[PDB]
């Protein structure tokens, strides 16, 4: 079966929610996990809902969560390809963090609209130079994209 | 000037030094009492190690002050 | 930020081509078999070192470098231990207990914590029972699945009894961290080197007795360099012994 890590993990993560985020598990692989993050209050991403794809490798959890964004999202941490840049999922990780702490942060990122943003891309250097610009910009896409079906 | 070194150990000593002693003497000294080589030391002040090239002047290192030495043991 | 990705994957090619070339534990050796790694002509140095110390060892164990190796071979020194006195395993099982609600009480985070002491009380309980024997428990601390799980709790106690005394081992952190900015970042994490003062509490946390071989390329005191934690006033002869070559642990014993 799965080591007991996984198991517990799953179980306590049900039977609690957090609020804010739906995360369940993929129906034919329990390591696969399908989160929705509805866009938090007083951020530009405000009314939108975002889904996330978490998988949990094989050494887990002696190595962080896989965590990709599928909802397109004008971010300074979130790329074109979805990829999420965050500490805890690099080098700050520990194996007594867990999911919830990955969602948590995540959620955080946008909440709590973390600019970030001390590092380069080209979503972070607009949002350096002019706050006004880019966060109307980040309202235009969730409009265009984070809604609905 | 009298200044304190501590160590892991549960154990402090003392030495007779100058403001104008570089680090590397503080270290030498600390063996003449202690036995550990000077390139098996580290020491720290304010938590910052202290440098082989500068000096305790360079560092603010007062009267009675304490430094803290740990031992190279890095390792994988 | 986005090179990051394509470095994790020399991070693992690199992590797994030591994994492949030896276990995580292995079986006991001849000490001559350190020896045979240095020749007269290339590595006169530690070729001496080495032969001095023969003298007094007979067997090396060689713990696989992954940036675990102190930890690791701490707790083969302990369970080796404690397969030859049962009252200290009885005595290990009761201190363990404790740690688990210390973790808690020190702002752990719950659940994950206490799984990782409850899944090492049960090794040890099976050990005490009769379920686990002296080849099952090298098979299970060479399981890198299993191995790890019971690493972290030493890696965690290491951590808990830092904070513990925070007031105490703080003036010994450097680059301005905390205590607990040091604990999260340096040895919390898996994969993450030991350092004296990591050695010092884990060492102290655990409760036993060690002696580290200083295994260098400098001229040292006769019988070597060497440190003993704890230093004491006392007199009792060290139950592990560790040879340290430069970035390197593993674990050696006296002659018999």
């Amino acid at each position: 079966g799965l080591p007991r890590r996984i198991i517990k993990e799953t179980q306590r993560l049900l039977a609690e929610p957090v609020p804010g985020i739906k995360a369940e598990p993929d129906e034919s692989n329990a390591r696969y996990f399908h989160v929705v993050i509805a866009g938090p209050q007083d951020s530009p991403f405000e009314g939108g809902t975002f889904k996330l794809e978490l998988f949990l490798p094989e050494e887990y959890p002696m190595a962080a969560p896989k965590v990709r964004f599928m909802t397109k999202i004008y971010h300074p941490n979130v790329d074109k390809l979805g990829r999420i840049c965050l500490d805890i999922l690099k080098d700050k990780w520990s194996p007594a963090l867990q999911i919830r702490t990955v969602l948590l942060s995540i959620q955080a990122l946008l909440s709590a609209p973390n600019p970030d943003d001390p590092l380069a891309n080209d979503v972070a250097e607009q949002w350096k130079t002019n706050e006004a610009q880019a966060i109307e910009t980040a309202r235009a896409w969730t409009r265009l994209y984070a809604m609905n079906n | 000037m009298q200044i304190f070194v501590k160590t892991l150990t549960g154990k402090t000593i003392t030495l007779e030094v100058e403001p104008s002693d570089t680090i590397e003497n503080v270290k030498a000294k600390i063996q003449d009492k202690e036995g550990i080589p000077p390139d098996q030391q580290r020491l720290i002040f304010a938590g910052k190690q202290l440098e082989d090239g500068r000096t305790l002047s360079d560092y603010n290192i007062q009267k009675e002050s304490t430094l803290h030495l740990v031992l190279r043991l890095r390792g994988g | 930020l986005a090179y990051d990705e394509a470095i994790m994957a020399q991070q693992d090619r690199i992590q797994q081509e030591i994994a492949v070339q030896n276990p995580l534990v292995a079986t006991l050796a001849p000490f001559s078999i350190l020896c045979a790694e240095y020749d007269n002509e290339t590595s006169a140095a530690f070729l001496s070192k080495a032969t001095e110390l023969s003298e007094v060892y007979g067997e090396i164990r060689y713990i696989r470098g992954d940036g675990n190796c102190f930890y690791r071979a701490i707790l083969v020194g302990l369970i080796e231990i404690m397969l030859k006195d049962r009252a200290r395993l009885e005595k290990f099982i009761a201190s363990s207990r404790d740690w688990t609600r210390t973790l808690v009480e020190l702002g752990f985070p719950d659940w994950t914590c206490t799984d990782f002491c409850d899944f090492f009380i049960e090794f040890l309980e099976k050990i005490h029972s009769g379920v686990h024997t002296e080849e099952a428990v090298y098979t299970i601390l060479n399981d890198d699945g299993s191995a790890n799980y019971i690493l972290m709790f030493f890696r965690l106690i290491t951590s808990a009894f830092l904070k513990q005394n925070s007031e105490e081992y703080a003036p010994f952190i450097d680059e301005g961290m905390t205590v607990a900015q040091y604990c999260e970042q340096e040895i919390e994490p898996m994969w993450k080197d030991a350092d004296h003062l990591a050695i010092n509490s884990l060492i102290k946390a655990a409760g036993t007795r060690v002696r580290i071989e200083y295994m260098d390329r400098t001229a040292a005191p006769n019988g070597g360099w060497h440190y003993d934690i704890p230093s004491d006033d006392q007199q009792i002869a060290p139950e592990i012994t560790l040879l340290y070559r430069p970035g390197h642990y593993d674990v050696i014993y006296k002659k018999d």
